[PDB]
């Protein structure tokens, strides 16, 4: 198992459709392993969303 | 030459690798190994 | 001739409906509004600068009205958003329940006027001033 | 929709070698360059210099990082216990100068 | 959360030793597999002679292709024809350009047949010039052969001319040893 | 053009090679030891000679200036203009 | 190469379209329809001098007739319009036939240049051995 501290993590297929810029670095690093799926950040996405 | 870069030109960029078939060829390794 | 691709004879263009080009306050006559709130008068002259209050429209008043009502002294509400809300038998029929649909916030149990008597009966004399 | 072809996976897989961060990621991997399979896989893949499947290479640079890379299969050695001798120093090779190979085809480009 | 590069192809798995060492006895004797050692052999070309790569199509003989056949429209297709085409599309769009600026100064309505029309005679000049294209790639490659013809005419000369500076210094130390024998 | 010419010649794009994927043409090296022969003997043309050194062996790529029952030194030259070494 | 210019020519004229228009829309100014309408303008508008913005129109027009002018130069300078590809390759075979008869006349020129060597150098070693044998 390789450990979350230890990898480089990108998403060229969400950067040739959506490309990356300051305006959605955060949607960009919620597809990351990185991220928590119980953050308020995705919950109030859910939120806005409804 | 300053927005076109040598990401699919020189070789196949990461994203090609991806969306290409050779990517498909390993999860349907197991079909295309399939001996009589 | 030598014919050149898209450049054809029969097709003709038109002006823009209205046309831009006119002064469209004539074509549709808003020359009133236009001379009647004009800088200047059309003859050379300037008008009378009209004041930035509204003290022309309310000094046709008697009252006690000597500053002016804004948002920022503290006496006026915001109302827009209240001021903004929205909602056989013949026409005429249907028209009186129409001028009657409204009325029932004038009569008691909304607005009795006995408590009303009552409670302006607990008015006592003279009111604290600064 | 169709399986993959031999012809085709193989095409993208000999091309994907002008992409110098993939062979790294080959190279870096331990079963990799110690199995004999990759060797003589890339031994194989040497119809790609020949016509009629030259034409169909859209990336060259990847049959030139196949050559480099076949290089050192003559003198790699396999013995008994399946470790291919003479291997250990090829992924300092490319690390060392995998980004000097890029830029150097890259300049190529231009 | 998987890998970023795809593995190599399971092929691999099939080119041991022991195949290599059977298969030029095998050779001695879209494919139909009989044994491991048919992955040992290259594959044919494609028989559609198209092949998909990188999630595209490829042709093994391309072929430039028609504004019909992409859904647009041609005007008009021994290239001197398509030189005064690609005049007259020249000539075509200055003066569809007059007229969107025409257009566009007494009615900005109607703007959009004009770009239409401009859209459609500059994809007309391009695929012109592609159809061109393959005529100044021969012309590059005749290019190439007559300047490798002037590189060795002028070493021709070179060597010659260092030859006969040879041959005249030669005589002029014949002329001197004449003249001091 | 450039790049179909390198892949339908040698199979690959001309690009730098650092590790192994010259030689020295062994008839070049004759005649450049004829005409380094040669070229000794065209500086010894120019050159007063000892006359217990006038026994002088022309011959692989230098030459042999020997005094008899005493010694032999072999010395070569690079080109005319440069002294021998 | 030629084609290339071509085609940067026609890319950097239609963007000369696009920047005429570009100018043409931001930088106009306010006239009288007529003299009695008043007249005013904003900060956020950029008000020019019409003789000048008279004199740009005429320069946009003229850089726009004068690419217009190298477009079709170009197309006149392209290079081969009247051959086709049948007499490409009768050049392309005889082009190759005089490269193989170029190399072969340099094969005959280096074999008389290799005979000029020899010759020079017997010459200059008779007399160098001559000479040193007389001086010796």
């Amino acid at each position: 198992v390789t450990p979350l501290d230890e990898l480089q993590w990108k998403s060229p297929e969400w950067i040739q459709v959506f490309g990356l810029r300051t305006e959605n670095v955060l949607d960009y690093f919620a597809e990351s392993p990185f991220f928590d799926k119980t953050s308020n950040n995705q919950v109030i996405k859910m939120q806005r969303q409804f | 030459k300053g927005a076109v870069g040598p990401n699919n030109f020189i070789w196949p960029a990461e994203d090609a690798l991806r969306r290409g078939m050779l990517a498909m060829a390993s999860l349907h390794s197991k079909e295309l190994t399939r001996i009589p | 001739p030598s014919y050149y691709y898209y450049v054809d004879p029969e097709t003709t263009y038109t002006y823009q409906q209205p046309n831009p080009l006119q002064d469209l306050i004539s074509v549709y006559g808003l020359d009133d509004i236009s001379r009647q709130v004009a800088r200047t008068n059309l003859d050379g002259t300037k008008a009378v600068k009209l004041r930035k209050s509204y003290k022309n429209q309310i000094a046709d008043l008697s009252g006690k009205f000597s500053t002016i009502p804004t948002r920022e002294n503290g006496k006026g509400g915001q109302i827009a958003h209240i001021l903004f809300q929205n909602n056989n038998m013949s026409e005429q029929q249907w028209r009186e329940q129409l001028r009657n649909r409204d009325i029932a916030l004038f009569q008691p149990p909304n607005f009795d006027w006995d408590l009303c008597s009552s409670v302006l009966s607990q008015f006592e004399r003279s009111y604290p001033s600064e | 929709n169709p399986l993959p072809t031999r012809f085709e996976v193989e095409l993208e897989f000999i091309q994907s070698l002008a992409n110098i961060q993939y062979v790294t990621y080959l190279l870096t991997q331990q079963q990799i360059w110690k199995s004999p399979n990759f060797k003589n896989y890339l031994k194989y893949l040497e119809y790609w210099c020949n016509p009629p499947y030259s034409q169909c290479i859209v990336y060259p640079n990847c049959l030139f990082i196949l050559k480099l890379l076949n290089g050192f299969m003559e003198s790699a050695i396999v013995n008994e216990d399946g470790l291919l001798e003479g291997l250990d120093e090829l992924p300092k090779i490319i690390q060392l100068q995998g980004p000097q190979w890029m830029n150097e085809m890259v300049e190529r480009w231009a | 959360v998987s890998s970023l590069y795809p593995p190599p192809p399971p092929y691999v798995k099939f080119f041991t030793q022991s195949n290599l060492e059977k298969l030029p006895k095998y050779k001695e004797k879209e494919e139909e597999i009989t044994c491991a050692l048919d992955y040992l052999i290259p594959p044919p070309m494609p028989k559609n002679q198209q092949y998909r790569a990188f999630g595209s199509i490829w042709q093994v003989k391309d072929q430039l292709p028609d504004l019909e056949s992409m859904g647009l429209t041609q005007l008009y297709k021994n290239y001197q024809y398509k030189i005064q085409e690609l005049r007259k599309l020249l000539k075509s769009l200055l003066l569809n350009y007059l007229e969107l600026i025409g257009v566009l100064s007494i009615n900005p309505d109607m703007y959009e047949r004009k770009v239409e029309n401009i859209r459609t005679i500059l994809v007309n000049i391009h695929h012109l010039l592609n159809e061109y294209r393959p005529h100044q790639s021969r012309e590059s490659l005749i290019m190439l052969l007559e300047e490798q013809l002037e590189y060795k005419r002028g070493e021709i000369r070179e060597i010659e001319q260092v030859c006969k500076q040879v041959h005249d210094k030669l005589t002029s130390i014949q002329d001197t040893l004449r003249t001091g024998s | 053009l450039v790049t179909a010419l390198e892949v339908l010649s040698l199979g690959r794009p001309n690009l730098p090679t650092h590790n192994f994927k010259a030689k020295v043409p062994i008839g070049l090296i004759l005649q450049r030891l004829k005409d380094l022969n040669l070229t000794v003997s065209i500086k010894i043309a120019l050159m007063n000679i000892p006359k217990p050194l006038n026994s002088y062996h022309i011959k692989n790529g230098r030459i042999y200036f020997t005094v008899p029952n005493e010694f032999e030194i072999q010395l070569s030259t690079v080109n005319r203009q440069s002294p021998l070494f | 190469d030629r084609l290339t210019q071509l085609q940067i020519c026609l890319d950097q004229m239609t963007e000369q379209f696009c920047a005429t228009l570009n100018y043409i829309d931001k930088n106009h100014g306010f006239e009288r329809l007529t003299v009695n309408e008043p007249q005013m303008s904003d900060k956020h508008a950029t008000v020019v001098p019409p003789e000048e913005f008279s004199n740009t129109i005429d320069e946009l027009s003229t850089d726009i007739i004068l690419k217009t002018r190298q477009i079709n130069k170009l197309i006149d300078s392209l290079p081969g319009v009247d051959v086709s590809a049948e007499e490409q390759l009768r050049k392309i075979d005889m082009l190759q036939k005089k490269l193989v008869e170029v190399e072969d006349e340099k094969i005959e020129a280096i074999k008389k240049k290799e005979k000029l060597l020899r010759h020079v150098d017997s010459l200059i070693e008779d007399f160098v051995d001559g000479i040193a044998n007389s001086k010796k």
